[PDB]
């Protein structure tokens, strides 16, 4: 079988950072060749396993994350790093073995008027434990009194990534699409030669 | 939750909101200023009331977080420009009234006109033709009768106005938790919470004294050659032992004398060093000023610039389609976005200024990575004189050369450099006592040192006393003429100027002293040195994060304003100017009376 990593790198809308989509991989036969002929990517700096020995092993379960952010929260996508991405929005484990691939896409994702349908969460009670998701639109109580809905120190977490063309690198829409590879004592599951 | 850790949420959430919005006014105040038409002026409008609103909201909200605890210093320092009261503080008809006197002052400024001399036909627009009929003239009375005609038309206009301007403005001040207007402009170059490194408004005032009394020889030297070489050229207007009249100090103001140069060559048979030509022979275009410009940058170790710098700038007249503004500016539109705003032409002037606008830009993005409240320099003279070192190092002739416009076979003669260093010294030396004299009388009018029933007299008799230029004609009390110049009428600073000479000069000198460069200060040259590059990023970087009294020793290694790198930088010149006016007087008498 061809595994769904198309529809992955090809989907016509991606998802919110807060909102991040897993989608599970698996019952397949893996084509990273595939994966390599769909655009020349910003970043592909992926812990674990080499690209080389991706078409020599058995991975289990292969997760295709995929979400939106900015240019300079790239870096925060990879295991030890700190940030508004990486302790609220996408935390990833510091035993990560999978590929985190991560093009530019200011062309399909801005508007230029504001692209506001991309949120992020930049305010939370406690951080974000790896690989868990977390939509829930409460205000956030700064201060010491009861929160009765905004007003002072109530503040809305979620914060949109007001999103333009004109704007430089780094702010620029970056589609994420990280692959990570789980392995488990269950039989192997995806393989390709 | 601490107030300190409350202070820092709130902050987060100014912080983006108002770069949106910023991105958002900047981009409508870019659009208008590219092409100016109707919906673009409704647009910024529309933008700008709403970036004002959010401003005003956040201001009140802010206000239930005090200073007294909070700790961190840079909090503190966003909480004290996010606190500030504003004209808020009056009452709402006299927010109202000063906003209508302001603006009444600035369309009286601007749309000003002289058709006083002949027939009303012919309205002497300021900027066309006053200031083209100030820049060269060999007849003294066409330039007294505009000098007279602009002083009185805008005086017996704006003199009550003018007092009604000062009244509202010392009462906001003093609502405002301060002394008068001239402390509410001084309370910017203010230290305090960090020993060691501490200032006052009284310490700059003091400091601005000094720094003017150990000036004073050099530009007392620059007078008298000035006044020598204008009494060759004027037969009969000046006094041996008095001061020479204002209106001829080339601009109309007196603020530059850049003017005077052509009456003031100190060797006529040796041109003056122009790149005109080389530029037009080797068919540059506006695009390849920048990239060399760029090169520059990166050969002193700066990064480069992104496409988008590239591809949304406009570096070109767009024609008579789509009309302009032609007023060089470096835009930092708040997200990634730096962008500048000029007309490029095939000149030495256009090369020059575009480094300088270049260095701005460099500055927005060393600063970029701060929060949005310190996306500034650490006070309004940094950003101007990164941008004049900018300009002086890339003005060298070695750096010609090196770029590979100038013929390597040009030599160098004490002429060409003595000639760079009078014409630097009229730009740069010229517009300090004038800077310094206009700010000490606006700071004594908003103190109440100076009564309002003579302004006039006090101010004159400063000029003789400071600059040291005697009045064309007596004026009584029914004038105003400080309110002529834009910053005034504007309500400008006018001490940035002052600060950013003082900054440059120490700025280069400290930077060329690391770049191991042996010789005399004006050919000091930045170029293909990463040591200096990097000692001038580790000051850029810094923004208004950290005091200015640390910014300044962090590249140049002392906490205060300094002349001695002004002094030594126009060394050969001084000591040219010294070995010139042997003969002639020295010094000037205000006993001279018409
Ligand atoms: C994948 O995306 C490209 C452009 O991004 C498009 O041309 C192509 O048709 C897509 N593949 C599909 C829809 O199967
Ligand atoms: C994830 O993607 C699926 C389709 O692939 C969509 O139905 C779902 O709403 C998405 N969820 C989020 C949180 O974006």
């Amino acid at each position: 079988n061809l595994c769904p990593f198309h529809e992955v790198f090809n989907a016509t809308r991606f998802a919110s950072v807060y909102a991040w989509n897993r989608t599970r991989i698996s019952n397949c036969v893996a084509d990273y060749s595939v994966l390599y002929n769909f655009a020349p990517f910003f970043a592909f700096k992926c812990y674990g396993v080499s690209p080389t020995k991706l078409n020599d092993l058995c991975f289990t379960n292969v997760y295709a994350d995929s979400f939106v952010i900015k240019g300079n929260e790239v870096s925060q996508i990879a295991p030890g790093q700190t940030g508004n991405i990486a302790d609220y929005n996408y935390k990833l484990p510091d035993d990560f073995t999978g590929c985190v691939i991560a093009w530019n896409s200011n062309k399909l994702d801005s508007k230029h008027s504001g692209n506001y349908d991309y949120w992020y969460r930049s305010l939370r009670k406690s951080k974000l434990k790896p690989f868990e998701r977390d939509i829930s639109t409460e205000i956030y109580q700064a201060g010491n009194k009861p929160c009765k809905g905004k007003g002072p120190n109530c503040y809305f977490p979620l914060e949109s990534y007001g999103f333009r063309p004109t704007y430089g690198v780094g702010h620029q829409p970056y589609r994420v699409v990280v692959l990570s590879f789980e392995l488990l004592h269950a039989p192997a599951t995806v393989c390709g030669p | 939750s601490t107030i300190e850790e409350q202070a820092k949420t709130f902050l987060d959430k100014f912080n983006h909101e108002a770069e949106d919005l910023f991105y958002q006014s900047s981009l409508a105040s870019w659009n208008y200023n590219t092409n100016i038409t109707e919906e673009n002026v409704q647009n910024m409008n529309n933008a700008g009331d709403k970036w004002s609103a959010f401003l005003k909201e956040q201001s009140t909200l802010a206000q239930m977080y005090p200073l007294q605890e909070i700790q961190n210093l840079t909090v503190k320092l966003q909480l004290q420009a996010l606190q500030q009261n504003g004209s808020s503080v009056l009452s709402e008809d006299k927010s109202k009234r000063l906003n209508t006197i302001l603006n009444t002052m600035s369309t009286i400024y601007s749309t000003g006109k002289v058709c006083n001399p002949d027939n009303p036909q012919e309205c002497l627009l300021l900027e066309p033709g006053l200031n083209e009929i100030m820049a060269n003239s060999l007849d003294y009375n066409e330039r007294l009768w505009a000098w007279e005609s602009w002083r009185s038309e805008v005086g017996k206009q704006l003199r009550p106005l003018y007092e009604e301007y000062v009244v509202l403005k010392n009462e906001m001040a003093r609502a405002n938790h301060y002394e008068d207007y001239g402390d509410y402009w001084r309370g910017d170059y203010e230290v305090n919470g960090v020993d060691g490194y501490d200032y006052s408004r009284g310490q700059l005032i003091e400091d601005v004294e000094h720094t003017f009394e150990e000036i004073k020889p050099l530009y007392e030297h620059l007078h008298a050659y000035v006044r020598a070489k204008l009494m060759n050229a004027y037969p009969s207007y000046i006094s041996p032992i008095g001061c020479l009249p204002a209106h001829l100090l080339g601009d109309m103001w007196g603020r530059f004398w850049t003017n005077l140069y052509s009456l003031t060559v100190p060797f006529g048979q040796k041109p003056n060093i122009d790149v005109t030509d080389a530029m037009v022979d080797q068919a540059w275009d506006a695009q390849r000023i920048f990239k060399e410009a760029e090169k520059f940058f990166v050969s002193v170790g700066l990064p480069n610039m992104t496409q988008g710098f590239w591809e949304n700038s406009m570096l070109t007249d767009p024609g008579n389609v789509q009309k302009a503004v032609c007023h060089p500016t470096a835009w930092d539109l708040g997200k990634g976005d730096f962008r500048i705003l000029m007309c490029t032409k095939v000149t030495m002037d256009d090369f020059l200024t575009a480094h300088h606008e270049m260095g701005h830009i460099q500055y927005d993005m060393a600063y970029a990575a701060q929060p949005f409240l310190l996306r500034n320099g650490a006070n309004e003279g940094f950003h101007e004189a990164v941008g004049e070192i900018m300009s002086l190092s890339a003005a060298t002739p070695k750096h010609l050369k090196s770029i590979g416009l100038l013929s390597p076979d040009f030599q160098e003669d004490n002429e060409t450099e003595i000639n760079f260093l009078l014409k630097q010294a009229l730009t740069i030396v010229g517009t300090l006592p004038f800077t310094y004299m206009l700010e000490k009388w606006r700071w004594m009018v908003f103190k109440g040192e100076i009564p309002k029933d003579q302004w006039m007299k006090k101010w004159w008799e400063m000029k003789r006393e400071i600059v040291g230029v005697v009045e064309p004609v007596p004026h009584d009390e029914t004038y105003c003429d400080p309110a002529s110049l834009f910053h005034v009428s504007n309500d400008y600073s006018f001490i940035r100027y002052y600060t950013r000479t003082l900054y440059q000069f120490q700025f280069q000198e400290a930077l060329c002293q690391a770049a191991k460069h042996e010789g005399p200060l004006h050919k000091c040259d930045i170029s293909n040195s990463t040591e200096a590059g990097q000692k001038l990023f580790n000051m850029l970087r810094l923004g208004k994060s950290e005091p200015w009294t640390l910014a300044l020793e962090n590249v140049v290694g002392a906490k205060n304003m300094n002349v001695r790198p002004l002094l030594n930088y126009f060394e050969p010149l001084f000591t040219w100017l010294k070995d010139q006016n042997k003969n002639s007087f020295v010094g000037w008498s205000t006993d001279w009376s018409p």
